[PDB]
């Protein structure tokens, strides 16, 4: 299961 | 600075005339991601399947275009490749020995 | 062996069409098993091996909630990145992701990692203490800076250390008839005309599993590796892999080379010769 990325660059 | 494909052309199993097999062309180690791919039946393009873009650690894309083919005497098989850093087109062909 | 769980992201600004396309792979081991495409209507998670369509819905609608949210993170940054560097939206440029697990022998974590790239090169990387950032340029530590304040270190950590690892042991015993066999290879020697008082020998190894191989020629016991040839390790089609090392010998010399085949799904290392 894929890791949850939420900030930006 | 753009980093040309390597190409490899080749079936799945080795070529006995007659005997349905698959035809692949493994191009890697390029950057950027935009590139065309094509398998060549006597200079036409096969309408062949290519896999999902993946890259390699030190960030390089690879890709398998692939098709079922059946091996004779006659046809010549070949893969040609587009890239940035071609300033013409790629061409491998296919030969049982490699 | 050391099983791993790895996602690979690639990010592509479009400036035609004025927008990005994120294209996302899973792998266990050497084994693509899921992909996303931003460009397909109504992206979903899709499988790419058989053994994970055994996933529920759950598991189905949960990973295309993130993709589908990591995909706009993605193109967010693409805009970010081209400010970074001074660039225009002329040209089109490239954003990477990848990250994993390794799964040492008692279960545990061996490494994780976690790395970024930007039109090829590394940008940003996870520190192998799972705590701390490396940035390669001025552009980067504005980001590093970014993701110290709100201590995404440590989210990467969780992750790294509890899901990455808990789902790659369940799609270990998932697909444990494919995944868990090492496959051998089969191999034999060819011979084919060269040049000048010249003759190649072709060592074949084929359809075999995992992609680890170790493919030598030794005339007498010694290491012929200066005037070999060897491929790159090739994809197969239906999940295996394949390979070959070629060297060129005198006329009527064959007999004297050996080629040596080390792989995880064979018993002892195998030497075989031109027959």
């Amino acid at each position: 299961a894929a890791a949850i990325e939420e900030e930006d660059i | 600075v753009a980093r040309p494909p390597k190409v490899q052309v080749y079936s799945r199993h080795p070529a006995e005339n007659g005997k349905p097999n698959y035809l692949n062309c493994y191009v890697s180690g390029f950057h950027p991601p935009q590139i065309e791919i094509d398998l060549l039946k006597n200079g036409e393009k096969m309408n062949a399947e290519q896999s999902d873009l993946s890259f390699s650690k030190d960030w390089s894309f690879y890709l398998l275009v692939h098709t079922e083919f059946t091996p004779n005497a006659v046809d010549q098989y070949s893969c040609r490749v587009k890239h940035v850093t071609l300033d013409k087109p790629k061409i491998v062909k296919w030969d049982r020995d490699h | 062996g050391p099983h791993s769980l790895s996602y690979f992201y690639t990010a592509v600004s479009r400036p035609d069409r004025g927008d990005s396309r994120f294209i996302a792979v899973g792998y266990v081991d050497d084994t693509q098993f899921v992909r996303f495409d931003s460009d397909a209507p109504n992206p979903r998670m899709e499988p790419r091996a058989p053994w994970i369509q055994q996933e529920g819905q759950d598991y189905w609608d949960r990973e295309t909630r993130k993709q589908r949210d990591t995909s706009q993170t993605y193109r967010v940054g693409l805009k970010n990145l081209r400010g970074y560097y001074n660039q225009s939206e002329a040209g089109s440029h490239t954003y990477q992701s990848m990250y994993g697990c390794y799964l040492g022998p008692d279960g545990l974590l061996l490494r994780g990692y976690r790395q970024y790239a930007y039109d090829g090169a590394d940008y940003i990387a996870l520190n192998e203490d799972l705590r701390s950032w490396t940035a390669a340029d001025t552009a980067a530590q504005i980001t590093k800076r970014k993701w110290e304040t709100a201590n995404v270190a440590e989210r990467r950590r969780s992750y790294l250390q509890g899901l990455c690892v808990e789902s790659l042991r369940e799609y270990l015993e998932m697909g444990k008839d494919t995944l868990q066999r090492a496959e051998p290879p089969k191999t034999h020697v060819t011979r084919h005309p060269s040049s000048d008082l010249g003759v190649t020998l072709r060592c074949w190894a084929l359809g075999f599993y995992p992609k680890e191989i170790s493919l030598t020629w030794q005339r007498e016991g010694q290491d012929q590796s200066q005037d070999m040839e060897l491929v790159e390790t090739r994809p197969s089609g239906d999940g295996t892999f394949q390979k070959w090392a070629a060297l060129v010998v005198p006329p009527g010399e064959e007999q004297s080379y050996t080629c040596h085949v080390q792989h995880e799904g064979l018993q002892e290392p195998l030497t075989l010769r031109w027959d």
